[PDB]
RNA sequence: GGAUAGUGGCCUACCAUGGUUUCAACGGGUAACGGGGAAUAAGGGUUCGAUUCCGGAGAGGGAGCCUGAGAAACGGCUACCACAUCCAAGGAAGGCAGCAGGCGCGCAAAUUACCCAAUCCUAAUUCAGGGAGGUAGUGACAAUAAAUAACGAUACAGGGCCCAUUCGGGUCUUGUAAUUGGAAUGAGUACAAUGUAAAUACCUUAACGAGGAACAAUUGGAGGGCAAGUCUGGUGCCAGCAGCCGCGGUAAUUCCAGCUCCAAUAGCGUAUAUUAAAGUUGUUGCAGUUAAAAAGCUCGUAGUUGAACUUUGGGCCCGGUUGGCCG
RNA sequence: GAAUUUGGACAAACUUGGUCAUUUAGAGGAACUAAAAGUCGUAACAAGGUUUCCGUAGGUGAACCUGCGGAAGGAUCAUUA
């Protein structure tokens, strides 16, 4: 006797294991974008298919019915908040055509090596599970944030980092009290 | 006409004719005589232990030969026997006989033309130990 | 086999690297340092 | 099983109390009452999920203890007593009055009221009738039996109750084209002009409502609970007016209140 | 009429001779509690639902009853049946399908822990009580998130980009080298504080905390299906060999061991069940000359199915909701 | 107003046979198996049958013939009108 804490998976295994193309197309995905399972893959694609579902559900039924307009719209908005849909294709049909890598492109690991933070994509990783890399006020610490469009004009160094400011990390001050003592000596 | 009923008010009789088609189906059949409760070895369970009644060493034949190295087992809840697997052991040097064992199915189709028959089971445990990790020697067998 | 007692964790050739840097690895093992073999995209081979 | 329940399951509590399904396992059960158990508002809810005055249960009963809260110009002192439709509640000590009447989206809302307005309550009349010795009767939705009412009185009829006394001020026929509230149902908490009512005999009368946006309903008689005249309401309507909009609409006004 | 809180063959007398049934009664089966719901499918479906909410039923099996508004109550009583305990042998007690825990059973399931602080309930009642409930322990049931490394220089090594007339002018990307260099960080440890009924933890944070020749990642595979060996030795007395089909023996890509590589990755294999695949259950949607399958043949009741036709056509007016050309 | 007693409805359970249905421990008997071993029978012996079927009847025998009625699921040349 509680409420039944509701829970749901997030991903969706492929349907043909060995598939020589799909196996390529996944690895190249993962390597503009330095993803670790393709586990991190097919949740986007699982996404993305609830979306086309949403999309198609309301395709199906008569323009200008209060059903179609409203989730129509809340569709819509949702995806331009997050800059996965342009401002110009801001009607259904086009969220059909909408890609993975257009989900791909707007993941936080990805707009710190886009905003120029990092050197490399996984140089991105690295530095935002370091607890380096802030959003506004906020540190974030997973590779998948999915920045919306008003925070992208934020990111920057955590005023708690080394890089951001403060002092020196764990290394720095072990390297600056090891010369220090060397030389006192 | 395609040989069954179109019309609106005949439903009764197209699902009674289901119903009476179903039984061709094999699944089907297993499934509401409990088929699996009354005479599968396994009782409807994904396992069973058992304790090795004897050593076979069956041949099977054609087209290739096995020198059988299995099992008589009789499992503890039925007090049935049944012949099982007991994979991946060139010497049986793991399983002897009133020995513990935790069998599952296995699927080995057997042959006509060499008399080689289909066992359907696989020792997976044996005296509480995994038949696999003997075999990589990570564990060791309590021998009693 | 037997590793001892001591598995307390508290108070040989190269190895691999796990997770994401080992996707990397094979993302240059076969499209940024592309090996073409006999007019095939050769995996594990020997002496050819 | 075998006498009265005496718990209330959390998520088998009533809905629009709004009670979220991780705090606990149960839900404050209303005591026995005036009202309906499934639509009234025991005062714990009305007091610690809707004013926010108390974060406990037992700062409700701490509240509750030291003859603050009344109910209906007199005062309770149950954790769960059933205070549901068109019922006063003072709290002195704030000099606050409230009223439970329903919010548009169907759930009961805070109210603030005048001291003028606090003295007096309708009630819906459930039943007029007979009494030993020949003595005339109604009894009010909210339970109340009146003595000696006006002849004029029949069934549905809203009555107005001076809540000191207990007696009747005056009353309001139901008649085509009077201002209703309507209590229980799909389209409670709206407000309009009943059209004309539906005659259905052994079954259930319906009444046709048109609001002030002039679209129109249907909800059994059952429901239906007099307030006035055209525009001229007896007690004071919460914002909304009972008056319901698509949800479009509503997105548009609750974006268009936006400016900083 | 009796009984019941009350209708009522509920029961009792007395009358009738009815009531159900191929639109499947009655009986038998269910490894059947019912529903809200769950899994899976384009759809249509198929299959689950002991289990967090609702309703019902039971407290070892039957039956009976006190008290009371409410019980045919079992953390009430009485008896019989099954078990079973203490005895000084006279007697006396017993129901964990409440929480923990034990035995047994099995393929199969945790602590004889802390507390009324939340949630709510009971009482004469703000205070008392609550294994209801909450908190922690165990636990790879599941579900979410996501560390196991990021750089640089160097050289060797190469390709490409423009000046090649040749040195060199630099951009870039790589292969390396158990090469170097200095950055980073939480796994872990720990003051404090926060949290908390009290703690544990999380989140915070001093102080420590890797070149990581080991903060060392696995599980399955590499003939085909099916992603991956044109690699060495051994075999070939423990040897063509075990989901299915393949394939040989001095020289084997097909067996065994190592090396390599592939797939999914804190997870992966295997067994049973079930859905898809399965248009191999077919209403949507199968097939029936020869592959499985048109009754030997007609008649015929239930059942399913059933030709056409009975105010059309014309005239008037009213006011709505999208769309244009103007705003 | 207790022990006790009359008769009821409710009705657990007991005894008895009879009956199916199982769990059993025993005994009676029969039949099948070979990673068992050797022995003869024909293995280590030689061929012959080959339109094929259907229903039915009989005969048997170690098998297979055979009567009656069906079927092609059996290989249309030649001449001519
Ligand atoms: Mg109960
Ligand atoms: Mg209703
Ligand atoms: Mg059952
Ligand atoms: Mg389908
Ligand atoms: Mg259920
Ligand atoms: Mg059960
Ligand atoms: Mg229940
Ligand atoms: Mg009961
Ligand atoms: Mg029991
Ligand atoms: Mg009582
Ligand atoms: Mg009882
Ligand atoms: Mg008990
Ligand atoms: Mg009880
Ligand atoms: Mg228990
Ligand atoms: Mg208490
Ligand atoms: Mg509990
Ligand atoms: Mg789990
Ligand atoms: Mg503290
Ligand atoms: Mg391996
Ligand atoms: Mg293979
Ligand atoms: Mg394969
Ligand atoms: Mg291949
Ligand atoms: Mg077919
Ligand atoms: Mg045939
Ligand atoms: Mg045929
Ligand atoms: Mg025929
Ligand atoms: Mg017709």
């Amino acid at each position: 006797p509680r409420a039944p804490r509701t829970y749901s998976k997030t991903y969706s295994t492929p349907k043909r294991p060995y598939e020589s193309s799909r196996l390529d197309a996944e690895l190249k995905l993962a390597g503009e974008f330095g993803l670790k399972n393709k586990k991190e893959i097919y949740r986007i694609s699982f996404q993305l298919s609830k979306i086309r579902r949403a999309a198609r559900d309301l395709l199906t039924r008569d323009e200008k019915d209060p059903k179609r307009l409203f989730e129509g719209n809340a569709l819509i908005r949702r995806l331009v908040r997050v800059g996965v849909l342009s401002e110009d294709k801001k009607k259904l049909d086009y969220v059909l055509a909408l890609k993975v890598e257009d989900f791909l492109e707007r993941r936080l690991q990805t707009q710190v090596y886009k905003l120029g933070l990092a050197k490399s994509v996984h140089h991105a990783r690295v530095l935002i599970t370091q607890r380096h890399i802030a959003v506004g006020k906020q540190i974030v610490n997973i590779p998948s944030f999915m920045v919306r469009l008003d925070s992208e004009k934020h990111i920057d160094f955590a005023p708690t980092s080394p890089f951001g400011g403060a002092r020196p990390g764990r290394v720095a001050r072990r390297n600056a009290a090891r010369k220090a003592e060397a030389s006192g000596e | 006409g395609k040989g069954k009923p179109r019309g609106l008010n005949s439903a009764r009789k197209l699902r009674v004719h289901r119903r009476n088609n179903r039984w061709a189906e094999n699944n089907y059949k297993k499934r509401l005589l409990g088929t699996a409760f009354k005479s599968s070895p396994f009782g409807g369970s994904s396992h069973a232990k058992g304790i090795v009644l004897e050593k076979l060493g069956i041949e099977s034949k054609q087209p290739n030969s096995a020198i059988r190295k299995c099992v008589r087992v009789q499992l503890i809840k039925n007090g049935k026997k049944v012949t099982a697997f007991v994979p991946n052991d060139g010497c049986l040097n793991f399983v002897d006989e009133n020995d513990e064992v935790l069998l599952a199915g296995f699927g080995r189709k057997g042959k006509a033309k060499g008399d080689i028959p289909g066992v359907r089971f696989k020792v997976v445990k044996v005296s509480g130990v995994s038949l696999l990790a003997l075999w990589k020697e990570k564990k060791e067998k309590p021998r009693s | 086999m037997a590793k001892v007692h001591g598995s307390l964790a508290r108070a040989e050739k190269p190895k691999k690297p796990k997770g994401r840097a080992y996707k990397r690895l094979l993302y240059t093992r076969r499209f940024v340092n592309v090996t073409l073999v006999n007019g095939k995209r050769r995996m594990n081979p020997g002496p050819s | 099983a075998r006498g009265p329940k005496k718990h209330l399951k959390r998520l088998a509590a009533p809905h629009h109390w709004l009670l979220d399904k991780l705090s606990g396992c149960y839900a404050p059960r209303p005591s026995a009452g005036p009202h309906k158990l499934r639509e009234s508002l025991p005062l714990i809810v009305f007091l610690r999920n809707r004013l926010k005055y108390a974060l406990n249960g037992r700062e409700v009963k701490a509240i509750l203890m030291q003859r603050h809260v009344k109910v209906d110009g007199k005062v309770r002192t149950d954790t769960t007593y059933p205070a549901g439709f068109m019922d006063v509640i003072t709290l002195d000590a704030t000099n606050e009055n409230f009223r439970l009447v329903y919010d548009v989206k169907g759930r009961f809302a805070v109210h603030r009221i005048t001291d003028e307005e606090a003295s007096y309550k309708l009630g819906k009349v459930k039943k007029v009738q007979l009494g030993k010795k020949g003595v005339p009767y109604v009894v009010t939705h909210d339970g109340r039996t009146i003595r000696y009412p006006d002849p004029n009185i029949k069934v549905n009829d809203t009555v107005k109750i001076d809540l000191a006394s207990g007696k009747i001020t005056d009353f309001i026929k139901f008649d085509a084209g009077k201002l209703v509230y309507v209590t229980g149902g799909r389209n409670l908490g709206r407000i309009g002009t009943i059209v004309h009512k539906e005659r259905h005999d052994g079954g259930f009368d319906l009444v046709h409502i048109k609001d002030s946006l002039d679209n129109t309903f249907v909800t059994r008689l059952n429901n239906v609970f007099v307030i006035g005249e055209q525009g001229k309401p007896y007690i004071s309507l919460p914002k909304g007016k009972g008056i319901k909009l698509s949800i479009a609409e509503e997105r548009d006004r609750r974006r268009a209140q936006q400016g900083l």
